């Protein structure tokens, strides 16, 4: 994807 | 919904002269911003926190707050263009580039991720990331003898960020940056991780989406045979961008298209043209159409690989968006092909499914079909068989459909159909 947040599982 | 009070507490904590309080506040911001559902990005921006976060990126005395701030800013930058812009305007880009050299891999890689989101916004922020010097240190993180020495997550995140540095047009990425990055992409295309392979294919699809000079840079690396290998992969996330890259290359020169043919691409097209993903079928038919726009020897390779019956079948049976690509493949074939090639095309049964699309409610496609019919009659003329062709078209109801177009709204359609009737059906 173009942008992506970092999230926990 | 108590986010506003959480944000107020974060502001208070982040302004504490006690670094443990500041760290806890940044932790709390990172937690809010890593919520899956509607993270409160605008609240955090409006609270004036971005300058504080950017300052914390530089706090070498407290690696945990560098980490938390880097993650918080990563997720703000993952948002809308306005949200990404707030991060950029806060001076984040050079701070993140400095963090690429952190001795802490989790911090370096968080910086990689943030820069990928910033560059991913578009060409303007992409170029700022390049201008501030991101490429060299990103490539250095990948310049290890064994790529398997890097955690899978890290290598995937580096590859993805590199792919965003290759993305977008108006303008395309600076040539010197592409020259720096390309050899690493070529290396990565031989990796065994499917996500790395997918994003590396995407990167190459971006670089080949442009003028022939840009396509030429990619072709000259010798990577096309490996792309063709990946074209035959079973993983759709790899085939999709590999096929886009190959399709992009054959929008280039005849010589560039020949590289694709010499690499054995055509042998993969029976599978691609019948692939259950209509998107794969469509893109494969598009690709075929730009190959049949080539030289007569290139058309002949399409013939020799048994692909014309596949093109007839797609024209006959596929979804309309794919049928549109097949019409183009036919018209290009008939525009550039020899009389013998065109005779073979008719023998494969092109006329009836072509005629059947003259009822389509797409004016452009009607015009392309009428071009193809004109082209086929020109071959018939050289053979002295225009009458035989006109009878064939009458006998499958094709002339009725051409006659019907004299009632079409579009003047070019009216004139084109009238011309065929006057020349060959009078």
């Amino acid at each position: 994807p173009v942008k992506k947040p970092k999230i926990r599982r | 919904g108590t986010v506003n009070w959480s944000v107020d507490d974060i502001v208070k904590g982040i302004n504490s002269s006690n670094v443990e309080n500041q760290l806890q506040a940044t932790q709390a911001a990172r937690k809010l911003l890593s919520r899956e559902k509607q993270p409160p990005i605008d609240n955090i921006i409006r609270a004036g926190l971005i300058p504080k976060f950017v300052s914390f990126l530089g706090r070498t005395d407290c690696s945990p707050i560098q980490f938390e701030s880097a993650w918080a800013l990563t997720n703000i930058a993952s948002g809308t263009s306005e949200q990404t812009k707030a991060v950029v305007d806060g001076g984040a880009i050079p701070a993140f580039i400095s963090l690429l050299a952190s001795p802490h891999a989790h911090i370096s890689e968080q910086a990689v991720w943030a820069l990928g989101n910033i560059a991913g916004d578009g060409s303007v922020f992409r170029d700022l990331v390049i201008k501030y010097g991101a490429v060299d240190p990103l490539l250095a993180l990948l310049a290890v003898p064994d790529m398997s020495s890097l955690a899978c997550g890290y290598l995937r995140n580096l590859t993805w960020t590199l792919s965003n540095l290759c993305r977008n047009k108006n303008p395309a990425p600076p040539i010197d940056a592409v020259e720096q990055i390309l050899p690493t992409l070529v290396r990565l295309l031989h990796h065994d991780d499917p996500e790395v392979l997918a994003d590396t294919c995407w990167a190459i699809s971006y670089l080949t989406d442009g003028p022939n000079e840009r396509i030429g840079m990619v072709v000259k690396t010798g990577v096309v045979p490996q792309l063709v290998k990946l074209l035959g992969a079973s993983e759709l996330p790899i085939v999709t961008p590999a096929l886009r890259a190959i399709g992009n290359i054959v929008t280039g020169t005849d010589e560039q298209t020949q590289v694709v043919i010499d690499a054995g691409a055509l042998a993969v097209f029976p599978s691609l043209l019948t692939n259950p993903k209509t998107n794969i079928q469509k893109e494969a038919t598009w690709t075929m159409s730009n190959i049949t726009a080539g030289r007569q020897d290139q058309i002949q390779q399409v013939v020799n690989h048994g692909l014309v019956p596949f093109l007839v079948s797609v024209l006959s049976k596929a979804d309309f968006k794919t049928q549109k690509e097949a019409v183009w493949a036919v018209t290009n074939y008939t525009s550039g092909g020899t009389v013998e090639q065109i005779v073979y095309l008719v023998h494969c049964g092109i006329i009836e499914p072509l005629m059947n699309l003259l009822t389509a409610k797409d004016t452009k496609i009607i015009l392309v079909i009428l071009d193809a019919i004109s082209n086929i009659f020109q071959a018939a003329e050289k053979l002295g068989e225009t009458e035989k062709l006109s009878i064939m078209i009458e006998e499958c109801g094709g002339l009725d459909k051409i006659e019907a177009l004299q009632n079409h709204e579009n003047e070019s359609v009216y004139k084109a159909s009238l011309s065929l009737i006057e020349k060959y059906f009078s």
